[PDB]
């Protein structure tokens, strides 16, 4: 058996199509904002009319925050902007309740979005494949089920590890967030990764190695925590050890694949 | 000077039925050992307008405790839906489990709380007398508020 | 060290709907005549979460082996939907091939499998329990985790 390290020795580091579909989104949302009885949805709810309403929702949302979202180019498909518009519907169910007149008129508001989807499908498909191009190479979303394997089930299952589930809390910890100046934490890994951010091992390292990192910069080398942050990034290692010569096939062919659709 | 921190609060059992008690998972640290000192209470301010109508649901004396770190879960029954008036029983209410040291109360954790109906029917027409059973009490975990006041310890 | 390399795996049989059966090629190569033989099985792993919940689906005792190349073929019927945790249902999860011998497990070939609905319907907004007469299996292009238990 060879000498199998943690560390990858695989380094990939290298019209724009997102302005035609930004585009598009626009020309979606137009049709929306064009629609029976769709203003209450127009802005950001009023505060004052509606009064508790932010109160029962999280995470609102909105036409004119979508206008924004896709000028500020958010969405890098047309699923992370559908999605967006799921939560119109979801967070009025939960104000208005479901089968009540709104949240059946928002339905459509939808309706009509993805039966939208389904007339642009030969060239949607066609954009957000040169916008984000690993898109459907399967490296990628092997990949991206290991390392979300080895969160779930080794990470997150360390003794006393919940306080590194969950972000630190502002409102709890005020100063956390002084010295702690880059966050990270095992559910927002599993955010990246879901979202595929990792595509070798140096990136998701470089995430996980900060929840060891973080803890000695704010709890200290010799405290609690810190120790229980040692454990949780170990487990990692010795998993990353095991599967080197796997992964290394896999950060590989991410790369051919990604120089690939490069110049093709 | 400050002795005592709450490091963190966690709402257990949620959402659930309106009846069942109230479960905070606290986690508080202290700096020196301690006497026989300090004091936690759930309140259910369940009327948005006036607080002659909110009772307090259970009272806890921590103390004495050594020096270093604490987790304990506080158990505490529900709001009495009696002493809870009718338009004021569907929609969002408070919690708050503060802390007090020798007379002192130095931190007040709040929890925005929504209690609706369950039920797909009855939700659309909420019937006149409040039918707490058909309740349901979503805490809102996501969003705590929290306010520490300065004290003399 | 080992008495049996596998040279090939080939999948002839995907994309496919949940409940047809797989279609294996192995193509392998073994140095050295056996007095007994191979047990090869086709193992699928139910929910990533505990191997409380995969399941066997077919086993072959290719024997008695000589040396030489040696291709095969291997069926096995889809995993009973019944059996597989209402969450690790939809998406993705590993397919193993192994092989034992003398009552050794001595390779541990596992695949990535997607499985996903087709009509961008049910996909959109997935149904609370999974229904698998429209799901579809695609075996990953990529590579299997091989790991050759080292003792035979």
């Amino acid at each position: 058996k060879k000498k199998r390290r943690v560390g990858t020795t695989v380094h990939c580091d290298y019209t724009d199509p997102m302005v035609t579909l930004s585009s598009i989104l626009e020309s979606i949302i137009n049709d929306m904002r064009d629609l029976p009885n769709t203003y209450p949805f127009h802005t950001p709810v009023n505060a004052k009319v509606v009064k508790d309403y932010y109160k029962i929702i999280t995470r609102p949302m909105d036409l004119q925050t979508l206008r924004e979202n896709v000028r500020k180019r958010l969405y890098p498909s047309r699923e992370e902007f559908r999605e967006h518009l799921e939560l119109i519907v979801k967070n009025s169910a939960t104000y208005n309740g479901p089968k009540h007149s709104l949240t059946q008129i928002s339905q459509s508001m939808l309706d009509l979005c993805d039966e939208k989807l389904k007339e642009k499908e030969d060239k949607l498909a066609r954009l957000e494949k040169a916008i984000n191009p690993l898109l459907d190479d399967d490296d990628q979303v092997a990949f991206s089920f290991i390392l979300d394997n080895i969160v779930t089930q080794k990470m997150m299952a360390v003794p006393d590890s919940w306080p590194f589930h969950h972000p630190v809390n502002k409102k709890f910890v005020p100063d956390y967030y002084k010295v702690i100046v880059n966050p990270m934490d095992l559910e927002t890994i599993r955010k990246n990764i879901s979202k595929h951010k990792y595509q070798s091992r140096e990136s998701f390292l470089d995430d996980v190695n900060l929840i060891l990192a973080n803890s000695v910069k704010y709890n200290g080398p010799e405290s609690q925590y810190t120790k229980t942050a040692q454990e949780i990034v170990n487990v990692c290692y010795q998993t990353l050890t095991e599967y080197d010569e796997h992964l290394t096939q896999l950060e590989k062919d991410i790369c051919t694949a990604k120089e690939a659709a490069l110049e093709e | 000077m400050a002795k005592v921190q709450v490091n963190n609060v966690v709402v257990l059992d949620n959402p659930s039925p309106f009846y069942n008690p109230f479960q905070f998972e606290i986690t508080f640290e202290c700096i020196e050992d301690l006497s026989e000192d300090l004091e936690w209470k759930i309140i259910y301010v369940g009327s948005a307008e006036s607080e002659e109508y909110d009772q307090v649901l259970d009272s806890v004396l921590v103390g004495p405790v050594p020096a270093g770190r604490h987790m304990f879960v506080f158990q505490a029954d529900a709001p009495n839906p009696g002493l809870i008036p009718d338009a004021d029983a569907v929609g969002v209410t408070v919690v708050l489990i503060t802390c007090t040291y020798r007379g002192q109360e130095f931190i007040r954790v709040g929890y925005y709380v929504n209690n609706e109906y369950t039920e797909t029917e009855l939700r659309e027409n909420p019937p006149v007398k409040p039918d707490f059973s058909k309740l349901q009490r979503n805490i809102l975990a996501s969003n705590p508020r929290v306010t520490r006041f300065h004290i003399n310890w």
